[PDB]
């Protein structure tokens, strides 16, 4: 019974393993070239605020608090970027492993809301790149800009940016899932606006998941979460 | 628990005694109390 | 039976949330002030310790290592200082859940009891801030002013003062505690003494759960509560 | 287990040890193990 | 049955405490000095690193981003030191502890095997000072001399250069805990080649325990373990 | 759990099913499950 589904599943692993560390090899050969990707805007920012503060007057830059801090740095931008070119080759190969098990007309009710997903997804990442994070980055320098010396460093930030860069594109995909439910008909507003008594407890429950252990972080994480929710429902009414 | 704090827990809490409320908490918790029973006769 | 037990409890918790709320925006209307009243130990210390080390000698300062850092930093010192605000609202409701199911004798023995405990809690705070946290702050400043330059994060100052600050407000109240208790008469020296076996135990549990899971933070946490524990059995002797 | 480590757990079973000792330990895990199965009777 | 046990166990435990803390006594008086000796590689690193740095245009150095910080970092390195002061006296009293339960031969198995491992440990620590931690320092301060400012807090560094220590003591001895087995007798190279399918996932979990919750740090943590495993069965191997 | 995330129980679990693997990996969890009710038939 098992038997093969472990055999199965174990080669798959294998393959997406193999396929996550040459995507790590790539990714740091080029790290160099990922890391000024990502540091960009902060840099853009940090320069934006001088010449503000400047103005106002008439330093901050990008600092490393640990050696394991700007070699770690390297290695985890490197695996996300591993991570990310395998996911091709991973989510091949459990659409292999799972589509045995789906009928004829499951497989083209799929495969296209793959693809338009991935594209979603893509589409919240360089929104949220390229719009998002100038302006907010911005803003955000600038809020501490007259009390305290922006000393960022590079360790906290590629979390903070890989977090900011992952939530757009799972929240450009929510309305696009919402979407295609309310398409093909799975769901209705009525559906949405009953469950939403369990759907926001969820909501702080995940929050709480992918939040540190502060409840402020919580509520930050939670309020995206519950605007998304209604945007959903919007979506699923005029459809 | 995985980054998850005892007032995380408690703002849970409170977002369910807010929304479920005096009817559907005893109903979601004879849920969850059903789904766990039935998980512990599958394992079994 | 569970019922009415839920929806006035609902009700009460509907408006403690909406209290702090409230409490929040006020808060984040006057972030600016509030921080300031934060971080002003933290200036004096930072320029007096500079007067030594220029003295000795013939730069720190205050710092944000991330973006989040500042605009959460503010969003901290709002949600603590709408809790605060809040504070009364919670505990009227908490009286007013309570107050039905308390006799005629447990509520005299309550209100004033209430009173005195916030009282000391204000003291032991402003005797915090006050008297200790300027030579404390001084002290520990310059214990690593001779080999490391001092660039203090706001991000964790705040979490800093807020423990420091809140602790004294408890270890004020503690003794209160004790010594309410033996007026009115429900412990003695001997009750204190013949339990400090758990207590004690008791009391590295709480500072395992109080602090991050290092054990010296643990003991450093340990230590002030049994000297509170001391301190208690001296008051009740002397009642 | 809510920022608390094991190296903290085994301080509290060190103060436990030291504290408790010989006498009062086996009697406070009894109370203990009595206050448990008072709860899952209870709750029962 | 239990009452010797505990009884003996809790005179033990009380002395091994008293060692811990007379050693954290006289480690906070030479605090000063250990403290320097802990840095001496930073400071070499950070020179080092700046002298490339400015041949390479024609700064860093350790920080406190916290009070608590220096003065948490002496009581650190102080507690440290006095564990490893008491620890020839918790030996002492753990094999007083075990002795009347090993049989004759045991004895004579066990002390010269702890008197190795012990020499063993302290190879590895030294080695991992005096060889390992300059190029490491100066190779990582290097990696990210281009694009970052080394702005080193002492905080984590000071636990991040006891890991780097404690690990290679370990390291170090786990081989020769290997060659002793294989020298007695109680595995060979093909019992260490049979049980590498368990002993990779045990590797996981120990990595996973010592680590982060980040599954980089795992691997990262993971593989030395699995090089050490194989440098294990090499050694049983020639034996 | 003890700095143990949920990803890091994931990599375990990968881990196992790529080393134990159909073989094995079923002897494994039977010996982990008689070692448990061992201990709890010792610790009844």
């Amino acid at each position: 019974s098992m038997k093969p589904h472990l055999a199965e599943l174990r080669q798959r692993l294998a393959i997406s393993v193999l396929a996550v560390f040459v995507g790590f090899i790539i990714a740091f050969t080029f790290h160099n070239a990922i890391l000024g990707w990502i540091t960009k805007p902060l840099n853009n920012a940090l320069i934006q605020v001088g010449k503000i503060v400047e103005k106002r007057e008439m330093n901050g830059m990008i600092t490393t608090h640990q050696v394991g801090g700007a070699f770690f740095v390297a290695l985890k931008v490197s695996f996300f970027a591993g991570i990310l070119m395998a996911m091709p080759v991973i989510l091949w190969q459990l659409w292999l492993f799972i589509a045995p098990g789906l009928y004829d007309n499951e497989k083209k009710m799929v495969l296209p809301f793959v693809v338009g997903g991935s594209v979603m997804f893509l589409i919240g990442v360089l929104f949220a790149y390229y719009v998002v994070t100038p302006f907010g980055f911005q803003f955000l320098i600038t809020f501490g800009s007259f009390l305290y010396t922006p000393l960022i460093n590079i360790e906290d930030y590629v979390g903070f940016f890989t977090k900011i860069l992952i939530g757009f594109g799972i929240a450009f995909e929510l309305p696009v899932v919402a979407y295609f439910l309310a398409l093909l008909g799975l769901i209705t507003d009525k559906t949405l606006k009953d469950y939403f008594k369990y759907a926001i407890v969820i909501i702080f429950l995940l929050a709480a998941f992918l939040t540190p252990p502060d409840v402020l972080t919580q509520l930050l994480m939670a309020a995206p979460l519950i605007l998304l929710y209604g945007l959903s429902i919007l979506i699923v009414h005029y459809v | 628990m995985f980054g998850m704090g005892f007032s995380e827990i408690l703002v849970i809490a409170l977002v369910a005694i807010l929304f479920l409320g005096p009817d559907k908490l005893p109903e979601a918790m004879v849920q969850i109390a059903k789904f766990f029973n039935s998980v512990r006769k599958t394992i079994n």
